[PDB]
This record gives structure tokens, C-alpha cells and sequence, in this order.
């Protein structure tokens, strides 16, 4: 449903993250964390003290599949099959913390790429996160 | 809820902030990112294009005073209920706006200190000025309750 | 995305409405405007007291696009074409109202139709009606 | 916010509400419509399908429980947050669960009714009831403020 004004934003934020993908996802979980206490009992698994091997590796993961989604912005719930399962049916993530780390993610991006986070480059990302998060959120019981 | 750790990093924080650069990029960001937000300011003139509406001079100066009772709410962080008395009785019962879009607004706020502040704008310390944003949101909130 | 596993119950609680949809709008109408004061700001050129012509009218008026939207579920954003730019571009209605008018919609359905507002149903309805509150919002520039 | 008024006629009604049924109900509908919510009730044991989980026994016991607190906060419309402390610190503190779902089990309560009570579940008693469920879902949220 998303735009090709929105498409392109989106592909040009991404491309400029380029390589600082991995780093930005460790970031923004450990943003998300601290700033919203309640998604810690999502990853108890986790050691979630700043640097943890875990929230890097896992920063990492989530930024792939974000990168994977800016390349397949035509068909979302094609390309998000096994994690709209995850994270739907199998995990059961709450909707509203899909907000929560979408908002860490702009927090990140616009902290790195002060240039290239134009008002409307940051309406497209916001977009963007929300279009992932329903499809994320769409294959529940 | 702040602790007294998380108190004096934001409030320190707060003191740097240069608000005439800051407070009406935040408006501006809001009105083109949530354009609905719009029908509440028809008497602010041109805000067709997102050039107009962040170059606008009244989103400007609307946009300091709105963080000058942020700079307000940084001085009673413990009764931001009482502080913010008269701005909920103009939102709420008069603008009637919806209390989703005062938690938009914070954290909007929170995205163009990010992009001014960079890494100086640390996950603690933005961590500790969203539960300042969230109190706030709460506070303008109240007339609702 | 509406799930075409959704039709069958929308098709089926919808077409119990049948003569009633003018008077179930209506009371869906005066329930948002009597729960939620913030949706009445939207209308002060109606009176909006119990029986208005206006409520009447306009409640028919939502009854009726609903109606041609469980005929169209294949191509919501098409169907909803015209009000979809009335919405976000003329009237500038803030999206979660749409919940509240939803939600205002669902106590009507319960209400007049106990049997045929399952557990099933009542999910199938939220979709849908979450599906048209996102076509409405679509629009936003 | 509940005025005289507005208390007695929702009082009155509440009479006729047996909680047992509509607590029952009301949780399972929340299971249902919202299945995230499900996360919360692993212990529960099969909450598969909409029968399953409607016909579930365990559902069936805490939705009494929840609806006992209901009523329970029927009886302190003046004092919902003192009424509500420990479960707000059981909801927030110990379970995490997020705030908006305390709101959307209070909207499906009203849902419930609706179903149950039909002509006599008026616009006007459902209003002053929305009033309700947002009391006691903002006294159950209050750890988190
Ligand atoms: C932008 C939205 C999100 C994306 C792109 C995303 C992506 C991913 C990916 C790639 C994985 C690993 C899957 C695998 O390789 O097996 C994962 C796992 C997981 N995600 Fe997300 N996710 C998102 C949102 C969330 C949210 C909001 C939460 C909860 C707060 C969450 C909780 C989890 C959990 C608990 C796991 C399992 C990790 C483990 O067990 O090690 N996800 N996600
Ligand atoms: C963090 C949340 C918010 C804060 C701290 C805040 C702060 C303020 C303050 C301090 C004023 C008074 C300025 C004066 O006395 O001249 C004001 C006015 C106003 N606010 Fe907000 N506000 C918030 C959210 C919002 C939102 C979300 C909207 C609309 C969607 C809004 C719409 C307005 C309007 C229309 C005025 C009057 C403007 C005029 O005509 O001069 N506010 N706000
Ligand atoms: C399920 C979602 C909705 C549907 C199907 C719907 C349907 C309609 C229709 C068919 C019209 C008449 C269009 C015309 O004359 O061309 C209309 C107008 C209008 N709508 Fe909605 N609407 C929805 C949601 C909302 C909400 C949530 C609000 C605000 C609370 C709203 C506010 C208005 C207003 C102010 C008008 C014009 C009023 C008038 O002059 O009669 N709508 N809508
Ligand atoms: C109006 C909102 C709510 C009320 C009044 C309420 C009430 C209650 C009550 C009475 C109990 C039993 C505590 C005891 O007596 O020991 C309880 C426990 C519990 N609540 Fe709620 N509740 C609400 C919302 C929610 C929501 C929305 C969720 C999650 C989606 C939730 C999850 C739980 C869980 C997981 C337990 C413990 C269950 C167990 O393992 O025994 N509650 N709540």
C-alpha cells in the first residue's frame, strides 16, 4: 500500500545506513529497552546490560529483515512470511511494541543521519515501520 | 516517575538546549509526519507543502513556547499535574485533541533532539527524557480523566 | 490486508442488518458522540441530540458506504476511493477516531444481533472494520 | 469524572449483570478478538480456536475474578486508584502487561454487555459505563505513571 515517494525515501535512508545497519539494530534495541521497561520480558533470555553479545547479535538479526523488507516494499507480507509467524503466532508481540521500537529506530536513524532525516524522509520511515509492524502483527491464532 | 539520578541528567540536559532551534523544527515535524495534527492550526496560514510548513513563521514562535512549558515542566517534574492545570483545560476541554497525539508530539520532540544531539543524546538519557515526555503526555491528559 | 476467511462472517452479521443499517448507523452515531465528547467538534453544524434528522441522515449515510464496502471486500481502497480523500484531506479526521467509531459500531452490532455476534464474528468485524478505517486514513499527504 | 448521576443509573444496572457469564465471556472475547493477549495465559492450557478457548475452564475461573474486581470497583467509583493499588502493582510491577490492553478489555466488557442486556443497554447507561472502564483502566495503570 506504501507510495513510491515513501519506496524511495525509505531505499535512500537505508542505503546511506549501508554497512551501520547491524549497529544501528543493536541501538535501537537497547534503546527500547531502557526507554520502555516493559519489552525486557520479551528476552529474558537475554544478558540486556549495555554491549551484551546477545542484543548486538540480535541488532544484527533485525537488521537484516529490515533490510531484506527497503527490498521488497511491493510485497511486505510475501516477504515477511516466517516472521509475521514468529512474531504473531508463535511469540504473541503485543502491537503496541512494535511502536515502541519503530519510534527507537527513528530515534537512531535520525541521531546518525542528522542530513539525511529531512521531514519527509522521517514521514516515510515512520510509514515504512508501520506498514512492516502490521504485517509482523497479521498472522495471529 | 523519575529517580533523582534520572532527574538531574535530564534537567542538566535540558539547561544546554538551545529551545529557538529546537522547538519549531518539533511543531513543524509534527504537522508534515501526522498531517491531521493540521486542524488545529487553520489560522497559521500556509501549510500546503512541507517547506511552507517548516519555514512558516507562526509554527516557529509556537513552537518555542511550546518548549518553554516543557522548560516549565523541567522545574516541578514531581507535580506536572499541577504544572500543566491550564494547558490540559485548553487542549482538552476547548481544542479537544485527542491525548494519543500529545504522546506523538513527545516523542517527535524526542527524534529532532536525537538528530540536533547525536551520540550526546545517549539511550539513558533519552531514555530518562521520554518518561518526561510520558509524564507530560499525562498531565495535558488529565482533564479527560 | 482483510483476510478473505473474514467474508463469509462480515457477509453474514452485515446482511442481518438489511433495513435497519439507517437506524443502526444512527445509534452507532449517537453512541460515539455520547462515549467520546472529542468526536462531537467534527459536527457543529449538526444538532446532535437523540433524533435528529441530521444523526438520522448522516448515520444512514455510514450505514450505506459500509454496505457497499461488504460488497466490494476484494477492493476496499478502491470502493472507498471518494471518502478516503474527504476524510484525510478535507475533514482532516484524526485516525483514532475511527477507532472509536468502530468500536461504537461493534456495541450497536452486539447489541441488535446477540446470536450472530460470536466470538468469530466479532473478530471478523473488528478486521473489517480496521480495514476500512485504514483506507479512510490512506490519504494523508 | 463519574458525576451523582452518572453513578446511581450505572449502579442500578450493574444488578442485573451476573458475573460469572459475562466475566467468563468478556476475557475469552479478549483472548479471541486479540490473540497477543493469549502471551499473558500460557498456563491456561489449550486456547487454540474460539470454541477452545471460550469453553476453557481456566478462562471461564479468571474472567469471574476479573469481573468480581469490577464489581468491587462499582462499589468505589470515587476511589478507583486505592480500590485498583494491588492489582496495578500485580498488572504493571510483577506482569508487564501493557497499559492499552487494561482499556481494550474494559472496551470488550462493554461489548459483552451490549450482547447480554440489548434495548436496556441504552447509549446514555453505555456512555456513563465507558466513563467506568476508563477509570479502572487508568487506576490499574497507575505503577506505570
Ligand atoms: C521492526 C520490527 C521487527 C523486526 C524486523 C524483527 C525481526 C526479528 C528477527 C530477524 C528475529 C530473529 C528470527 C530468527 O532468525 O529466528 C526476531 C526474533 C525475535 N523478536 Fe523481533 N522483530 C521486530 C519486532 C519485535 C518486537 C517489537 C519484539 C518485542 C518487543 C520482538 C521480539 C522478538 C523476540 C522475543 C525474538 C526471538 C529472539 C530469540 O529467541 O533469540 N520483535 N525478530
Ligand atoms: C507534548 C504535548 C504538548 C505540549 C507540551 C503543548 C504545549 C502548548 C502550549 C504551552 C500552548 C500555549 C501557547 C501559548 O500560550 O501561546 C499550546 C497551545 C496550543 N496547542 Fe499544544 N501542546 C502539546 C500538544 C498539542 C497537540 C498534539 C496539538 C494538536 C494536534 C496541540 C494544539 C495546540 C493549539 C491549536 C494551541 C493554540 C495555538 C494558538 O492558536 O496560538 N497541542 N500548546
Ligand atoms: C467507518 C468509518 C467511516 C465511514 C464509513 C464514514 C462515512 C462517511 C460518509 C458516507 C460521509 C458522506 C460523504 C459525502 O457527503 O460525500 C461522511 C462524511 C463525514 N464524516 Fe465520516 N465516515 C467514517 C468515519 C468518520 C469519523 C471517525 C469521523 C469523525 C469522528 C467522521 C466525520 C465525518 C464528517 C464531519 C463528515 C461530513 C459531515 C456532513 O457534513 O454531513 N467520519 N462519512
Ligand atoms: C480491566 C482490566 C483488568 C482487571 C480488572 C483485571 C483483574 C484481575 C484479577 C482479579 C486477577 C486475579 C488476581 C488474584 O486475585 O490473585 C488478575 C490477574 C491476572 N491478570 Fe488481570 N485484569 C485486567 C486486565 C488484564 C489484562 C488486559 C491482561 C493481559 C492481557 C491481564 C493479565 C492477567 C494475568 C496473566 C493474571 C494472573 C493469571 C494467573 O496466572 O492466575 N489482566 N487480573
Amino acid at each position: 500500500v506504501l507510495s513510491a515517494a515513501d519506496k524511495s525515501n525509505i531505499q535512500a535512508a537505508w542505503g546511506k545506513v549501508g554497512g551501520h545497519a547491524a549497529d544501528y539494530g543493536a541501538e535501537a534495541l537497547e534503546r527500547m529497552f531502557l526507554s520502555f521497561p516493559t519489552t525486557k520480558t520479551y528476552f529474558p533470555h537475554f544478558d540486556l546490560s549495555h554491549g551484551s553479545a546477545q542484543v548486538k547479535g540480535h541488532g544484527a538479526k533485525v537488521a537484516n529483515a529490515l533490510t531484506k523488507a527497503v527490498g521488497h516494499l511491493d510485497d511486505l507480507p510475501g516477504a515477511l512470511s516466517e516472521l509475521s509467524d514468529l512474531h504473531a503466532h508463535k511469540l504473541r508481540v503485543d502491537p503496541v511494541n512494535f511502536k515502541l521500537l519503530s519510534h527507537s529506530l527513528l530515534v537512531t536513524l535520525a541521531s546518525h543521519l542528522p542530513n539525511d532525516f529531512t521531514p519527509a524522509v522521517h514521514a516515510s520511515l515512520d510509514k515504512f515501520l508501520a506498514s512492516v509492524s502490521t504485517v509482523l502483527t497479521s498472522k495471529y491464532r | 516517575m523519575l529517580t533523582a539520578e534520572e532527574k538531574a541528567a535530564v534537567t542538566a540536559f535540558w539547561g544546554k538546549v538551545h529551545v529557538d532551534e529546537v522547538g519549531g523544527e518539533a511543531l513543524g515535524r509534527l504537522l508534515v509526519v501526522y498531517p491531521w495534527t493540521q486542524r488545529f492550526f487553520e489560522s497559521f496560514g500556509d501549510l500546503s507543502t512541507a517547506d511552507a510548513v517548516m519555514n512558516n513563521p507562526k509554527v516557529k514562535a509556537h513552537g518555542k513556547k511550546v518548549l518553554d512549558s516543557f522548560s516549565n515542566g523541567m522545574k516541578h517534574l514531581d507535580d506536572l499535574k499541577g504544572t500543566f492545570a491550564a494547558l490540559s483545560e485548553l487542549h482538552c476541554d476547548k481544542l479537544h485533541v485527542d491525548p494519543e497525539n500529545f504522546k506523538l508530539l513527545g516523542n517527535v520532540l524526542v527524534v529532532v533532539l536525537a538528530r540536533h544531539f547525536g551520540k550526546e543524546f545517549t539511550p539513558v538519557l533519552q531514555a530518562d527524557f521520554q518518561k518526561v515526555v510520558a509524564g507530560v503526555a499525562n498531565a495535558l491528559a488529565h482533564r479527560y480523566h
